[PDB]
């Protein structure tokens, strides 16, 4: 119902409560998984599967 | 009252004597009821004898009317004595419970035997005739009183809550009567002060409009089988 | 031996009883062929002919359930009522 | 008191169930067949030669 | 397609199969075992509740005389509209 | 065929056990109208008009545990099937309808014959009666269909938008370092705004649809209730 | 004797092997259906009669009194005749469980007895049949078990175009 | 909506006032009242017995929406085919030379 | 003769037709807001009830908009 | 007589596991039994910290389950179909090759309906194996 | 004072709730359950192949075939079924031996 | 003072609830959260 509870005023206060500490850790995970995906899936050495045209989900579900 | 092994032994020991006593009481009560029914049919009012129909104003469902479908035989003393009437009432209770049990037996064949064991282990639904001594009768009466204690408060609360949440008394005297009607038994209620509540509830709900849940609670409180 | 044709095109113009009997016969033929191969190899039949036996079983179940309707007063009345000259002619003058 | 004890036991049981479901239980009918059952028939007849 | 695949239960654990004939026969055996004893007369409401409706349904099935064909309930393939067999 | 699976509420069941081992007041109810059917005093009903409260509360709780938490990614609405919702609505609607019919009061249906004596009985009143008796079942069907399809459509849209957001965020963030960074920033701000808007809309609609799912049943009940006046 | 427990297996087998249902067995089943309908009709008539007899005097007066929906004249005459017939003599008019028992127990007993004896009659009919179903019924009553695939074991008659399977 | 009170015996109009499909079925036509459905509907409306029109309808719908709907869908007989596979009445009879088991005795 | 044909690009056509349903949705929202302004002009004090009812209806019109959008995506991505 | 229908027929002592139960109730009551924790139909509490804690946990365990149990099936199917159509054929590859294939599958998942269609549509003249490579 | 929810144990309260509080709902629920298990409790092999698998039917091992094989083997072994009987094969044992020698 | 809870309020403002009269009012004019 969103009635009350501890509300940090800014980022620096998220360490003033264990629940908000876990929340900021989770937010860090959420936002930091994106740069990791950028680096991993846009890497120079990444190569498409040579057999990618052998089979695809499009033919399977069709 | 919860079942017990001692009560089970008591009822098992007195099962056949109890049945014989019940049969004798059945004959006597049939005679008494025959007398009463003949008197009612002969001298009863036309509405009572013809079973006049009274329908509710909302869903037009028939139910007994207190004024028309109930008649007091002022001259019943000539044919039937007070003790006979009390005997008939007690036998009516016992016969109701025995009839329910017999119906269950007939319906379920031989599969009611364990349920019969559960039945004999408790004095709540056994006939009074199963008690052959004063102590057994006292325990049976205690069981009946326990059932009444279990059931009555629910009926009282149902009535009071429904009325108080859907209506209010008209005048101060009715307010006092309503408030004092539902006092605990520890205090003594003056019938004169409480009587106007009867008229007030007649204005709210008569016996012909009694709801099925309230009826079930009342039957529970009167030791009348409901299933 | 010869397997009957139970394709959709062949089945389209066939009575249900004939199709069921043909499927049953095909299943029996396949089962006996598998049994003959197993006997020639000398291996136990149960370890090789289970699926064919099950197919024969299911075809038997499907074949024994169907009883063609008896031609009687009410059945003929229904058939004539539904299939009037109008409807039969319209079908005759229609695709498929 | 009764409800506290019952809910303590229920909470422990639900915790165990949650762990098993979301971290140990394999999904049935896997494509590779490495995890989970593919299903099987039950209530099959036994000792009834006349049935066939 | 791929978005549509996201609306499936995510905690499927086991699947069991059983032919209708087998478990129907087992249920009939159980019912006969429980309704056989002498202390349950045939005229009792319980016995009639157990037997009469089933008898009526089976009789209705037997009397059935349909001009159309009803494909077998438990075929291997029922996804083909142009192949009732 | 017998499939063994489990609902997606085990953690929520654990939380309910942990937090509700002790009593707590409830003051905010999604559908409050099931507790206040009569607004004019001195009106009372002999029918069990408060029988729907328990079912209403349980249904609200169950559907809220499922739908509201389904916004969280990868959360599964285990009951999301058209015919399952049909079964639920059938149970509730037909149970109340059979409660009214078992009353064996035929006069209760007099209002079905719409209109007055001045209108042709066979060609006007009777047709409208047929249409209304059809409309009852249509109301049942409409309730179940609306409940199913609102959820399905909202979650389809959320999945599609999230896929687009992931695609652009992952494969086009490098534009921040390029000369066209402004376009990417504009697109990213637009996507964030749309993300917030979609989440708010889904949160509000999930609760509104339950209001309406319970309101349809309460309307069915009210269509056959008659109130007496105290005297 | 409990014929239903024996007959359920036979009925299920016949449904599974309905292909070999001769027209005689079909006629037997149709007669069983007709007798079930007749039993229902007679039980309903008995129930209606018991209900009418035990009905209260005021209830009868309201039901069989004015007004007349059609007012043809025959309707009123019949209603008056029935009302006079019912109200002339004294009738036991119980209410509550008593009326329920009086109206139902006779009806239930009649229906159950008729249906049980008709089931026995159908069992006898199937016993007297000279078809594969009759042989199956006799074997069931003798050995106590249903022998599935019996028609193909004893080579029951088949259409001229379906005798190849028996060719062994 | 509001409470319904049955009309008194004196408040019920006479049968002769009722109208049928074409016109009133008065003397010399009373027996036609049984066959005229519209006349019966008008009579019921006049006598405030409107339930006779509504109760059979609603119940019917329910009966269709609950029990007969699925029965027809799952076990109903579809239209017969053009070429009909009638029964030759050859199946079932025991073969020649077969010795059936004796009946119970 | 029996001929079976499988046209690929037709799914695009059905997608566009469903999108047309939004025309009756976007307009419906404008109608609600159009009435809202008039109502607020002649009952300024009772702005709370009017604004809430406007947003409640906007969700009961957006639902129908979501109804069509789902079919469009189904016929566009499948 | 065999079993009591009343909850008052205790099966254990009042002090059985008192300490652990009290600790459990202490955990339950500290954050929930508060004035500002006014629930909406028992489902949506008023405490912000409850959301802040539970939403991440629910997402984490759901995502772990999805990644390690649900999507794994699709990944394995793709690996099997694209590299021989049998599990042993896939196992004939090295761990690095399997990593490459699975990451390409993740690429396809991220692309979905907005990525280039050359990832599954073979352009004419392409020298890479076709669909009938293993047939 | 006595109250069903506070004094009765859970099974008893459940029976009371669904017998004297919501009996019609329980009856309709049982009716619907019976209907579902009588008409919506079967799945053909083709249906399972089309939709019965999360990622698709693995034709490269055909688990359905193995399942049916195990079923039929168990049935044959337990019930002592002679699969070589003429009814199963449609031909006599001697004809079967002749065919085996031929092929 | 301890950190224990009190009579539950359900997040309701007793100065505007439908049963406000059941909650006593103090000198400051703020109705109590408990009887
Ligand atoms: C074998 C076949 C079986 C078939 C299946 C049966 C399945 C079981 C169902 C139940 C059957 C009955 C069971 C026995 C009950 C005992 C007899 C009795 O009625 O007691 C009076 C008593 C009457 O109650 P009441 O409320 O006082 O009556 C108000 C009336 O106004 C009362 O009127 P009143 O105020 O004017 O006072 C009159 C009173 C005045 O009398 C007295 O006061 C004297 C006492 C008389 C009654 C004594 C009863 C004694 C009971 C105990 C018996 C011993 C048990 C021993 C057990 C241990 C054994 C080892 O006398 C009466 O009570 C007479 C009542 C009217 C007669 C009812 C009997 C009709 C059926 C019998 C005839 C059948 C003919 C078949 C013909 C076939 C043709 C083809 O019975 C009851 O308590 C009612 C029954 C309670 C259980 C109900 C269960 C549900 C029943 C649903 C049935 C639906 C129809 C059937 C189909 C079912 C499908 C699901
Ligand atoms: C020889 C004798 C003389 C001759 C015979 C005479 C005639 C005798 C018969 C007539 C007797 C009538 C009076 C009876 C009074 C006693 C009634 C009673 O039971 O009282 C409660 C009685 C105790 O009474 P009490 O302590 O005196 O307390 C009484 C109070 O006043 C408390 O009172 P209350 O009011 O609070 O209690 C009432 C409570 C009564 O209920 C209970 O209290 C529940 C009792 C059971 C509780 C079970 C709890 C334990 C569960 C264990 C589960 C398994 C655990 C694991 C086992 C592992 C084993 C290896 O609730 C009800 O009344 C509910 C009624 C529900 C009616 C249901 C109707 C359904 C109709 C269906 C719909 C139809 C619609 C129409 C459709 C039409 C379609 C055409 O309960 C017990 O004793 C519990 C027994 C538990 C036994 C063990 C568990 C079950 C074992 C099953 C074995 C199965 C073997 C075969 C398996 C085969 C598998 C293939
Ligand atoms: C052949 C392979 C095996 C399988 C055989 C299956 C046979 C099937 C026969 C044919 C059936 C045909 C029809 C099937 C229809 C299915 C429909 C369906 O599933 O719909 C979905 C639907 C999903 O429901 P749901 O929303 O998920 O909620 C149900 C949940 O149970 C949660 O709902 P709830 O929380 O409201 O439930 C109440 C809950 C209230 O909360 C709790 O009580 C908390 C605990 C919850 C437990 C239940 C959840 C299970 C979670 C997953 C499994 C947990 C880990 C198992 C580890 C296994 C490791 C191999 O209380 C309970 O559950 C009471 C049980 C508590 C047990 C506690 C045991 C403690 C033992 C301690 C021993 C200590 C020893 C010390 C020794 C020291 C020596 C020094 O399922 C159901 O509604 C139930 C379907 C059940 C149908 C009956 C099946 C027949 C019975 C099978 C029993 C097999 C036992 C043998 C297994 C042996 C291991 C392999
Ligand atoms: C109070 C209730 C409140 C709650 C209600 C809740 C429900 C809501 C309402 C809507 C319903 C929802 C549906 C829910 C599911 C329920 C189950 C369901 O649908 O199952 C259907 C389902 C239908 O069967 P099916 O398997 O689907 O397929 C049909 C098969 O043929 C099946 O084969 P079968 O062998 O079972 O056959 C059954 C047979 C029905 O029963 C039978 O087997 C035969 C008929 C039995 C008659 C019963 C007695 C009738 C009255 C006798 C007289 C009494 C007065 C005595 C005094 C007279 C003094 C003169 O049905 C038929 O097939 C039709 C037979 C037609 C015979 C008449 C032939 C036409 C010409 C003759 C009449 C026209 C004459 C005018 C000529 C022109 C003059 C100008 O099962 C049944 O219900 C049938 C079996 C049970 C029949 C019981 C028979 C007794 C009926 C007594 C009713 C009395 C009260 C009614 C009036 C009330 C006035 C106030
Ligand atoms: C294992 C066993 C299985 C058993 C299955 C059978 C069913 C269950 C059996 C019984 C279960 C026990 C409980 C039953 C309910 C008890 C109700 C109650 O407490 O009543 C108290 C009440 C006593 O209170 P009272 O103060 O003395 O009088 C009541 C007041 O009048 C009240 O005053 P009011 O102001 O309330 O007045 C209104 C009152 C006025 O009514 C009455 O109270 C009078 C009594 C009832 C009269 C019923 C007949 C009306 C005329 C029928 C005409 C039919 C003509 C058809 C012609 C066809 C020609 C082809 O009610 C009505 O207006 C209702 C009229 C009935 C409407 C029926 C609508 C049916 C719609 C069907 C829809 C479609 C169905 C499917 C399709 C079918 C076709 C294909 O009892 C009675 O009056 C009679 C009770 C009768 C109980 C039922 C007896 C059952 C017998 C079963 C025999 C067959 C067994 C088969 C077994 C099969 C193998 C297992
Ligand atoms: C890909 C294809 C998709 C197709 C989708 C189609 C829609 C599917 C929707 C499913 C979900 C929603 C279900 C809602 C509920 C539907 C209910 C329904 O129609 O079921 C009817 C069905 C019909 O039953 P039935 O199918 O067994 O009918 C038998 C009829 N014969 C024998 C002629 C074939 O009911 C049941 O399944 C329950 C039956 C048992 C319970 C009732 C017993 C009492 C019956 C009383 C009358 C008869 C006996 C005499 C009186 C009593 C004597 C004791
Ligand atoms: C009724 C049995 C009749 C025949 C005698 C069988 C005796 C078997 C030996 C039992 C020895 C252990 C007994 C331990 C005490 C049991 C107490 C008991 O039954 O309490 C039930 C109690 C629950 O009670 P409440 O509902 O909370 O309230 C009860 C107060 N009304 O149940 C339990 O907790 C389960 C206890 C199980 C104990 C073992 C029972 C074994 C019964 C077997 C019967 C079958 C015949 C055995 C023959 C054995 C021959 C060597
Ligand atoms: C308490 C009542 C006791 C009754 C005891 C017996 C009374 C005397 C016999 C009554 C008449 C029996 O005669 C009965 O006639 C009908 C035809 O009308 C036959 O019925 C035959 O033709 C009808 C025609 O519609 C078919 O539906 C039915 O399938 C077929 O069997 C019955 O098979 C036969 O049994």
């Amino acid at each position: 119902m969103l009635l009350g509870g501890f509300v940090p005023r800014r980022f620096s206060q998220f360490n003033r409560d264990p629940c908000w500490m876990f929340f900021i850790f989770s937010v860090g995970f959420w936002l930091g998984e994106y740069p990791a995906m950028m680096i991993k899936y846009n890497a120079r050495d990444l190569v498409y599967d040579p057999h990618r045209y052998v089979w695809s989900h499009h033919d399977d579900h069709h | 009252m919860q079942g017990s092994w001692s009560v089970l032994k008591k009822n098992c020991s007195n099962f056949f004597p109890g049945l014989l006593a019940f049969a004798q009481q059945t004959q006597e009560a049939y005679g008494i009821w025959l007398r009463i029914y003949n008197r009612q049919q002969k001298y009863g009012p036309t509405d009572f004898v013809e079973q006049s129909e009274t329908f509710s104003p909302d869903y037009h469902k028939r139910f007994h009317s207190q004024d028309k479908n109930m008649w007091v035989d002022k001259e019943l003393c000539t044919e039937v004595s007070q003790k006979e009437v009390a005997r008939l009432m007690t036998y009516k209770l016992d016969m109701w419970r025995m009839a329910h049990c017999a119906g269950a037996l007939l319906a379920t064949g031989g599969y009611a035997i364990p349920f019969g064991l559960f039945w004999l282990a408790n004095d709540t639904w056994v006939p009074s005739s199963f008690n052959l001594t004063g102590e057994e009768l006292r325990a049976w009466r205690e069981a009946q009183d326990l059932y009444r204690y279990r059931s009555a408060p629910s009926y009282l609360t149902d009535t009071k809550w429904h009325f108080d949440f859907h209506a209010y008394p008209w005048n101060e005297t009715q307010e006092r009567a309503w408030d004092d009607l539902f006092e605990k038994n520890d205090v003594r209620r003056d019938p004169k002060v409480v009587r106007p509540a009867a008229e007030m509830y007649d204005g709210f709900i008569k016996f012909e409009l009694i709801r099925r849940k309230s009826l079930r609670h009342l039957c529970r409180s009167m030791n009348i089988p409901t299933f | 031996f010869h397997f009957h044709d139970v394709s959709n095109d062949a089945i389209k113009g066939m009575p249900p009883s004939e199709a069921l009997h043909k499927h049953l016969e095909n299943a029996q033929l396949a089962h006996r062929i598998c049994l003959a191969k197993a006997l020639k190899a000398g291996e136990p039949p149960v370890e090789k002919c289970a699926l064919t036996w099950g197919e024969v079983l299911i075809r038997y179940q499907a074949w024994s359930e169907y009883r063609p309707p008896f031609q009687d007063s009410v059945a003929q009345a229904k058939y004539k009522k539904y299939w009037s000259k109008k409807r039969q002619e319209e079908d005759d003058k229609n695709p498929f | 008191e009764i409800q506290s004890r019952k809910k303590y036991f229920q909470t422990l049981g639900y915790l165990v169930a949650f762990i098993y479901l979301y971290f140990l239980m394999p999904k049935e009918k896997s494509f590779s067949g490495l995890s989970g059952p593919d299903g099987h028939w039950i209530m099959l007849p036994k000792g009834r030669p006349e049935l066939f | 397609s791929n978005p549509a695949d996201h609306f499936r239960p995510n905690l499927k654990a086991l699947t069991l199969y059983a032919e209708r004939q087998h478990y129907v026969d087992r249920w009939l055996h159980v019912k006969e075992r429980w309704l056989a004893p002498w202390y349950l007369p045939w005229w009792s409401p319980l016995f009639q509740l157990g037997t009469w409706y089933s008898q009526r349904s089976r009789n209705l099935f037997l009397v059935e005389n349909h001009l159309s064909y009803r494909p077998y309930k438990f075929r291997r393939n029922d996804e083909d509209r142009n192949n009732p067999y | 065929m017998f499939l063994f699976f489990f609902c997606d509420l085990f953690w929520l069941r654990l939380l309910l056990c942990m937090y509700y081992c002790v009593w707590s007041r409830l003051c905010f109810i999604v559908y409050f109208n099931c507790l206040m059917l009569i607004f004019d005093f001195l009106l009372f009903c002999l029918f069990d008009l408060y029988l729907f409260v328990g079912l209403c509360l349980f249904l609200l709780l169950w559907f809220m545990l499922f739908n509201l938490y389904s916004l969280i990614l990868y959360y599964c609405i285990t009951y999301l099937n058209l015919y399952l919702l049909f079964c639920i609505v059938f149970l509730l609607y037909i149970a109340f309808l059979f409660l009214f019919c078992f009353l064996c009061d035929f006069f209760l249906f007099n209002n079905l014959l719409v209109g007055d004596s001045f209108m042709d009985v066979f060609f006007i009143r009777f047709l409208l009666c047929f249409l209304e008796c059809f409309s009852l079942l249509c109301r049942c069907l409409s309730t179940f269909l609306r409940l199913f399809c609102n959820l399905l459509s909202s979650h389809f849209l959320l999945l599609m938008f999230f896929d687009f957001f992931y695609f652009i965020f992952v494969f086009f963030f490098y534009g921040v370092f390029c000369y066209w960074f402004i376009l990417f920033i504009f697109v990213f701000c637009f996507c964030l705004l749309f993300y917030v808007f979609l989440y708010l809309l889904d949160l509000f609609a999930a609760i509104l649809q339950l209001f309406i799912f319970c309101n349809m049943i309460l309307q069915l009940i009210m269509d056959f209730l008659l109130f007496l006046l105290f005297v | 004797t409990k014929y239903e427990l024996k007959m359920q297996y036979f009925d299920e087998w016949m449904i599974r092997w309905r292909k070999f249902q001769t027209e005689s067995d079909w006629e037997i089943e149709k007669g069983r259906q007709w007798w079930r309908r007749f039993n229902m009709a007679v039980s309903g008539a008995l129930f209606c009669g018991l209900v009418l007899y035990t009905s209260g005097t005021a209830t009868l007066k309201r039901q069989y009194g004015l007004p007349h929906f059609f007012d043809i004249g025959v309707d009123g005459q019949a209603k008056e005749t029935m009302l006079k017939t019912l109200t002339s003599r004294w009738r036991y008019t119980p209410q509550g469980y008593g009326r329920v028992l009086i109206t139902g127990v006779p009806t239930y007993i009649l229906f159950v007895t008729l249906e049980h004896y008709r089931e026995r009659r159908r069992m006898q009919q199937y016993l007297q049949q000279n078809t594969v179903f009759g042989e199956q019924m006799r074997r069931l009553l003798s050995t106590g078990k249903i022998e599935e695939y019996l028609p193909v074991n004893i080579k029951a008659t088949l259409p001229a175009s379906q005798q190849a399977i028996y060719n062994y | 909506g509001e409470l319904f009170v049955r009309p008194k015996l004196e408040e019920i109009p006479p049968a002769d006032q009722c109208r049928g499909f074409f016109g009133p079925l008065n003397d010399s036509l009373k027996f036609l009242r049984l066959l005229d459905i519209k006349w019966m509907m008008n009579r019921a409306v006049a006598m405030r017995r409107e339930y006779l029109i509504a109760t059979p309808t609603l119940f019917t719908f329910i009966w269709m929406f609950t029990w007969k709907g699925a029965v027809i869908y799952f076990w109903g007989d579809r239209a017969p085919p053009r070429r009909m596979d009638w029964n030759t009445e050859e199946t079932g009879r025991l073969p020649l030379g077969f010795k059936p088991t004796p009946a119970p005795l | 003769s029996t001929v079976a044909i499988s046209v690929q690009g037709l799914h695009y056509v059905g997608t566009g037709l469903a999108a047309i349903a939004l025309a009756g949705v976007g307009l419906g929202i404008g109608t609600i807001f159009g009435n809202l302004l008039v109502a607020c002009a002649r009952q300024p004090n009772l702005t709370k009830m009017l604004f809430n009812y406007a947003i409640l209806g906007f969700a009961l019109t957006e639902a129908i908009g979501l109804f069509a959008l789902m079919l469009a995506f189904l016929m566009l991505f499948s | 007589v065999l079993f009591s229908t009343y909850r008052s027929s205790r099966l254990v002592s009042k002090e059985f596991l008192h300490g652990p139960v009290m600790r459990f109730r202490a955990l339950g009551e500290y954050y929930f039994q508060r004035a500002w924790n006014g629930t909406l139909n028992w489902a949506l509490p008023g405490e912000y910290r409850l959301y802040a804690v539970m939403i991440p946990f629910i997402y984490f365990y759901h995502r772990w389950h999805n990644d390690h149990t649900l999507d794994r099936d699709h990944v394995e199917k793709a690996m099997i179909m694209r590299w021989g159509g049998t599990l042993e054929d896939v196992r004939k590859l090295s761990a690095k090759d399997q990593l490459r294939v699975r990451c390409f599958t993740d690429i396809e998942k991220l692309y979905s309906a907005y990525g280039p269609k050359d990832t599954y549509l073979q352009p004419p003249g392409d020298t890479l194996p076709g669909k009938d490579f293993y047939r | 004072v006595y109250t069903r929810w506070k004094c009765d144990r859970l099974p008893v309260f459940q029976l009371k709730l669904f017998t004297q509080e919501y009996p019609m709902h329980a009856a309709v629920g049982i009716f619907t359950i019976i209907f579902l298990w009588k008409h919506m409790s079967h799945c053909s092999e083709e249906t399972e192949r089309k939709y019965g698998w999360w990622a698709g039917y693995p034709y490269w091992r055909d688990p359905i075939a193995r399942r049916n094989e195990t079923k039929y083997k168990q049935m044959i072994i337990n019930n002592d079924v002679d699969i070589t009987h003429p009814k199963w094969t449609g031909c006599s044992v001697e004809q079967l031996e002749e065919l085996s020698r031929v092929v | 003072v301890g950190n224990g809870p009190t009579f539950s309020t359900g997040g309701e403002c007793m100065n505007t609830c439908d049963i406000q009269n059941a909650f006593p009012m103090n000198d400051r004019g703020v109705r109590s959260s408990s009887p």
